[PDB]
């Protein structure tokens, strides 16, 4: 917007962290699954 | 020091009984005086063995703390505390950087110390096992009276008494004996009881009957003797000292490790000081000049590599534990793969160590029995009525019996009370005719004449199990020729017939052939006594010939030997196909040694000794060109008068070598001879007479079930099931781990470049620091760890058992070709991918690549809270630093992303991934966990403080992707060239 | 030689020359495409400069400006940087209707010169006289520090509204058009005096938004002179100058995030 362009200097680092941690966890689980296919 | 002990012993068995007493101030009848014995005790010292001085574990741990990488990491750790000290004095720095990094680095050294300490293990209790062979007490005659004393109180000169069941307390001169037999397997590896008597019977004291040795035991009878040697001075006490004293030495794998440590340490100190001066010339304060150096150290040293090696070794040892192959020393996991020569004991190693029936001669025909443990062969005969007649004599004319409670274990494995030949016959009949006890119940023995030294035969009279007869049957066995002189008829295919010169000659032929096979041959015959001349109550006199022992019916011959283990012939061939030379080294007699050599394939068909040529051509042995003989058989008595140079010529000039009737020191000498030629040597054995050889071997392998305690103490590896096929597996595993270590090392080293280059450009370019010191440790200690380990699970790319053993002088674990690829090619591509992401982060935040050159001065200036970017904006100190640390984080993640491809390319040295596939589940695990770790390290809250890791935007992850792919393609194209032309260019330049 | 023969030494050179040549050419290519995705007038991200920093002229050794009044070369270090900044706000530097403009001598509202486009020439910036900075060689005794708000493209600094309570409660509250700056230390052993545009202790909103170096060269940002004529002497005084606004925030880590950290000591 014009004088109300506050969103330009903002970033949702909170969501990014939530998503990043979700991904890291799921990649960790996936890895266990493939490894445990025989121990 | 031990050169004296490598020599054959000198003795006094040639002296008379009386003469021997003068030498030791002793009485043949009364024995020593209580006072004289105590005097000699203080004089000579105790009848005991002293263990050699060991190196304490303290010094062993700390010796690892100073080996190249640890030295550089120490210089880094201290240089951290140096810069910290210089700070704490000058400008009060409330930070924790240099202090904590110095603590972290010192911990890395200590923990790495534990890994190398675990790898360099030496579990040796040789002298302890020998000490277990000296009895607690001995029986001596002192002041004309026999008393038990502490065996350590035994001295040279006293009168000792032994009987069946006790250990020889010391080396004795036999002066009196009654039916005494002894087990000399300690000195020969052969357990057949040897008679002991006062009479001298051989110039060689190790063969004479009037000497009994410490480390052996009396098996039966009784004997008295004069002690000639005590403690360390006994024949086997010296073997003990020799074995326990032998310098261990460095393994092939250990030598390889130190070698690449020098290389990597070299480049480290090179670039280290090469850029330390390069910085001072650029006008960098010593305050900074050291900080850069610390970074250089951390970049160049692969912090997690030595521990990787240890884990890869451990994991390989775990797989072998699962095939009944125990590894006592982690490094011995690889030596077997580098082995070019095997020196093998025969008895209990190549052989089962059990007299077993091998052939039978009946119906004018040679039949072969199955000698294998698990009976993997086939039948020979069952139909012939002759067989049942021979079978009956083998069962009936036999005094051997199975021990109680064996019905669970297989026939051939069960313990038997009796001599070896009777046990063999027992197990033979029990196997192919069912319960022998049944045959001995159906035919009650009424009278017998046990085998006599003079008679040379054993006879028995039984009540024929037949109801229509129920009469008296006579059976006998003995020396083949003696049995022949007592026969008139031969049971041919059922019916008897006169013994014509024809069949008599066929007998001699059969007899000569079986004997030529190194087999012990016995004759078997029977005689159905006439009914009218022998009533159902007729008494037979065993003392005086009350019955005919002539004109009997010859039934057949039986031959026997201590046979090879089932898997041995095939394992020997497999070793030989892998280009390993196999030598036999045995305490046994030459005829037996040679016969098993041919049986297992040590001596291949057609190959001759000089003696064979001479007999065939009917010419003198001196007339034979010795170069025409590729095979040789050396008796220990001849070995004794040969110099090592002459032993070296024997080793060089023959492909098929048999060393027979060797002493324990002689086995050591043969091993050393092989090593002297530059060969990596394995020893396989099971007896205490293998202990020195096993110790000196680059790798000693002991048999687990049949092995003596001493042998297993002297070994690096134990075959827990006595499965000789495990040697073949071991060499295969050894070769595989050697190749996989290269892959894992290249992989680990490759990521050094993207950690070095940022520090260099930091100096030469004056840009903001692309990657931090902490960030490097997150790679080498964190992400790269599981992937690097996973390479240990790689399958072979080709048939490794088809290639020759590596040349330890030329074929190195880390060579110039590895460095060229890891440092010069792949690592260089990784460095760029790192920098790219660095420029991406900065440029997208407002600092375009052009304006970055020569900005570090203002960038690092803590007091400039207004640096201008390319777009004209102003940044505080902490703001731009957050972007900088975000650059460290994405550079870090870029390494991980480019290591994805590197992990896949390091999978194979030659083959394509499209050929080898992706069947390594540990490797795939590594990829997932590596990426999980990196993501966690970036996104986990609080990690921005502890590790300076900042959250990355999704687009950031993909910066290095095009570089990751170029790596995959590049290496795939390169290896395509290797395969397409075995010529050499790409091969001799980059083929690891 | 060391490794190989001459023929081999050559081939290894011909390779790495072509190899590194290609790699350099590829690296440059990826830099090209990166630049191609970026604007010339505005950076892709601005969240890392977001809350504006407040920086001053006196180059602090360590957020500190200690000196002796009874000594000449004791303050000549701080006068060097003080001069460096003010030397830019010269009248001879601001000449003609291009590219400067005379703007309200009293704090006014924002000025939009269109978009971040080159569809116009150099966007005309408001003039600023260093003569608006009353009282301030500089203050040889009791320094005359000069404040500054960090430039951010397209940033509209918004003052706080007088809805509730305020630190400098309602005094000279030019609510609509002034971004205030109140310095503080309890510990009240000083004498705060502020100088600026229109005589206000703030930044005139008529100098915003900044259009960037590419679209506005020679642009001048508003200054706020602060004088501490403290009646005290020979002691470290921790003085913090704070700016207030809707778009202004602070951090415990970044001690320059919309605020000062000055340790004055007139040890004379
Ligand atoms: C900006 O203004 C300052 C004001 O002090 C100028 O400093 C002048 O320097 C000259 C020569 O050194 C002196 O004779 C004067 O006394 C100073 N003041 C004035 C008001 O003229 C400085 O030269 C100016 N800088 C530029 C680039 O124009
Ligand atoms: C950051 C940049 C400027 C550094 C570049 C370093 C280059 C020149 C280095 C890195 C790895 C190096 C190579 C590594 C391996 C070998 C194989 C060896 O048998 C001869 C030297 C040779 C061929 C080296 C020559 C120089 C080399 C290519
Ligand atoms: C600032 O200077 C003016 C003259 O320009 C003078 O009248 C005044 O006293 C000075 N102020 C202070 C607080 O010293
Ligand atoms: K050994
Ligand atoms: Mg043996
Ligand atoms: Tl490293
Ligand atoms: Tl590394």
């Amino acid at each position: 917007e014009g004088p109300d362009n506050d969103e330009r200097f903002t970033y949702d680092y909170y969501r990014l962290r939530v998503v990043g941690l979700i991904v890291a966890a799921v990649l960790c689980v996936i890895g266990i699954i493939i490894l445990l296919a025989g121990k | 020091l031990d050169e004296l002990k490598k020599e054959v012993s000198m003795d006094d068995h040639k002296l008379s009984l009386d003469e021997l007493h003068n030498k030791y101030g002793t009485d043949l009848t009364r024995g020593l005086t209580n006072a004289r014995a105590k005097e000699i005790l203080a004089r000579d010292g105790p009848n005991s063995l002293t263990p050699p001085p060991t190196t304490p574990e303290w010094i062993k741990f700390c010796r690892q703390l100073f080996g190249g990488f640890s030295i550089l990491l120490w210089i880094g750790a201290i240089l951290c505390f140096l810069a910290y000290g210089i700070q704490a004095a000058t400008e009060d720095e409330p930070a924790n950087d240099n202090l904590y990094l110095g603590v972290v680095l010192s911990t890395v050294v200590i923990v790495t110390g534990c890994f190398s300490y675990y790898q360099e293990a030496k579990s040796s209790r040789i002298m302890d096992s020998f000490k277990n062979m000296v009895p607690q007490q001995a029986l001596v005659i002192r002041d004309g009276e026999k008393s038990t004393i502490n065996a350590e109180f035994v001295v040279a000169g006293d009168l000792v008494e032994v009987k069946g069941g006790d250990r020889i307390p010391a080396d004795l001169r036999i002066i009196s004996a009654h039916g005494c037999k002894v087990d000399n397997s300690s000195l020969t590896g052969e357990s057949e009881p040897q008679t002991r008597s006062p009479e001298f019977s051989s110039e060689n004291p190790l063969e004479t009957r009037n000497i009994a040795f410490f480390s052996t035991n009396c098996v039966e009878g009784t004997a008295r003797g004069v002690v000639v040697y005590t403690g360390d001075r006994t024949v086997m006490g010296r073997i003990a000292t020799l074995a326990s004293g032998l310098e261990v030495g460095r393994t092939p794998i250990a030598i390889e490790i130190e070698h690449f440590i020098h290389i990597i340490t070299g480049v480290a100190v090179f670039l280290g000081v090469s850029f330390f001066i390069l910085s001072l010339i650029l006008g960098y304060s010593w305050l900074e000049a050291v900080i850069f150096l610390i970074g250089i150290i951390v970049a160049n040293v692969p912090e997690g590599l030595l521990a990787t090696v240890t884990v890869c070794l451990t994991l390989t040892a775990k797989r072998m534990a699962r095939k009944n192959c125990l590894v006592k020393n982690l490094e011995a996991v690889e030596t077997l793969g580098s082995t070019s020569t095997i020196c093998s004991d025969k008895t209990g190693t190549l052989t089962q160590n059990r007299m077993t029936v091998a052939h039978m001669w009946f119906d004018n025909q040679i039949h072969e029995a199955d000698t294998t443990e698990n009976q993997s062969g086939a039948a020979f005969d069952k139909t012939s009525a002759t067989w049942s007649a021979l079978s009956r004599i083998a069962a009936l004319c036999n005094r051997a019996v199975f021990q109680a409670g064996q019905d669970n274990v297989p026939i051939l494995k069960r313990s038997v009370a009796g001599d070896a030949s009777e046990s063999a016959l027992l197990k033979c009949i029990e196997l192919c005719c069912g319960s022998v006890q049944g045959m001995r119940d159906r035919n009650p023995k009424i009278v017998e004449i046990p085998f006599n030294s003079t008679n040379k035969y054993q006879l028995s009279i039984h009540e024929n199990e037949k109801s229509s007869e129920s009469r008296y049957l006579l059976v006998m066995k003995g020396a083949p020729e003696r049995i022949l002189d007592r026969c008139s008829t031969i049971l041919l295919n059922g019916a008897e017939e006169p013994l014509k010169e024809d069949m008599k000659e066929a007998f001699q032929n059969a007899y000569l052939e079986l004997g030529g096979l190194g087999e012990r041959v016995l004759g078997f015959c029977h005689f159905a006594l006439p009914e009218d001349k022998y009533n159902e109550g007729y008494p037979f006199d065993a003392d005086e010939p009350n019955f005919p022992t002539t004109d009997l019916c010859f039934v057949g011959l039986m031959a026997m030997i201590d046979p090879p283990r089932a898997a041995v012939p095939d394992a020997v061939g497999k070793c030989r196909s892998a280009g390993i030379k196999v030598i036999m080294v045995t305490g046994d007699h030459p005829i037996t040694a040679k016969a098993i050599a041919k049986g297992v394939g040590i001596i291949s068909e057609g190959n001759e000794t000089i003696e064979d040529i001479a007999a065939r051509l009917n010419i003198p042995i001196g007339q034979v060109n010795p170069r025409d003989a590729k095979a040789c058989v050396v008796h220990g008595s001849d070995l004794k008068d040969l110099s090592t140079e002459v032993l070296d010529d024997i080793l060089h000039y023959h492909t098929e070598i048999v060393f027979a009737r060797t002493s324990p020191q002689q086995k050591l000498i043969i091993v050393e001879g092989c090593q002297r030629q530059g060969a990596i040597v394995a020893v396989t054995g099971d007896g205490v007479n293998d202990s020195p050889a096993l110790k000196k071997a680059d790798i000693g392998v002991a048999m687990g079930i049949s092995g003596s305690d001493v042998s297993k103490q002297a070994a690096d590896m134990i075959l827990l099931d006595d499965n000789f096929a495990s040697i073949v597996t071991g060499v295969e595993e050894g070769r595989l781990i050697f190749d996989n270590l290269k892959k894992s090392i290249a992989y680990t080293l490759t990521s050094n470049i993207p950690e070095i280059t940022p520090f260099l450009v930091f100096i030469i370019g004056n840009v903001p620091l692309p990657l931090g010191t902490v960030t490097i440790l997150c790679i080498d200690l964190g992400t790269d760890m599981v992937p690097a380990i996973s390479l240990a699970y790689e399958q072979a790319e080709s048939d490794i058992m088809k290639r020759q053993p590596r040349n330890p002088k030329t074929d190195k674990l880390v060579n110039e070709r590895l460095i060229s690829m890891a440092y010069g090619q792949i690592g260089m591509i990784q460095a760029l991918g790192g920098f790219f992401s660095y420029f991406v982060i900065l440029a997208e935040n407002g600092f375009l690549p052009m304006d970055l050159i020569g900005k570090r001065v203002r960038w690092d200036d803590r007091w400039i809270s207004d640096v201008e970017d390319s777009f004209g904006q102003q940044w505080t100190y902490e703001q731009r630093k957050i972007v900088e640390f975000t650059c460290h984080t994405s550079f870090f993640i870029s390494i991980v992303v480019v290591q994805w491809a590197d992990l896949i390319i390091c999978k194979t040295r030659r083959n394509s991934i499209f050929q080898q596939g992706m069947k390594n589940k540990i490797l795939i695990f590594g990829l997932f966990e590596e990426t999980a770790l990196a993501a966690f390290l970036s996104y986990c809250p609080g990690t921005d403080v502890a590790l300076r890791m900042y959250p990355l935007k999704p687009s950031w992850w993909f910066c290095a992707f095009p570089y990751s792919l170029i790596i995959f393609l590049y290496d795939e194209m390169r290896r395509f060239i290797i395969r397409r032309s075995p010529g050499g260019w790409v091969e001799q330049e980059t083929y690891y | 030689f060391l490794g190989r023969t001459g023929s081999s030494w050559f081939k290894i050179f011909l390779f790495y020359l072509i190899f590194y040549g290609c790699l350099a050419g590829i690296f440059i290519g990826t830099i090209q495409v990166l630049l191609l995705t970026l604007s010339d007038f505005e950076p892709k991200y601005q969240d890392r400069v977001a809350p504006p920093g407040l920086s001053h002229a006196p180059y602090a050794i360590k957020t500190e400006i200690s000196f002796s009044i009874s000594n000449p070369k004791s303050y000549e270090s701080f006068v060097k940087s003080m001069h460096k900044l003010m030397d830019l706000y010269n009248e001879s530097s601001q000449a003609g209707n291009s590219p400067f403009e005379d703007c309200s001598d009293t704090p006014a509202d924002y000025i939009k010169r269109g978009d971040l486009d080159d569809s116009q020439g150099q966007k005309k910036a408001c003039r600023f006289s260093r003569m608006w900075l009353k009282n301030c060689g500089y203050a040889e005794g009791k320094p005359c520090v000069v404040a500054k708000l960090n430039r951010i493209i397209g940033f509209y600094p918004k003052p706080l509204k007088n809805t509730t309570d305020l630190p400098e409660e309602l005094q000279a509250n030019y609510n609509q058009y002034v971004l205030p700056l109140r310095c503080a230390a309890r510990e009240k052993i000083g004498s705060i005096e502020y100088f600026g545009l229109g005589g206000y202790a703030g930044f005139p909103l008529q100098y915003y938004p900044y259009y960037g170096k590419r679209l506005q060269k020679k642009y001048l940002q508003p200054l706020l002179a602060i004088q501490f004529t403290n009646l005290t002497q020979n002691m470290e005084l921790r003085i913090e100058c704070k700016v207030y606004g809707e778009n202004i925030d602070y951090s415990e880590k970044d001690r320059f995030r919309g605020r000062f950290e000055v340790k004055i000591e007139v040890k004379s």
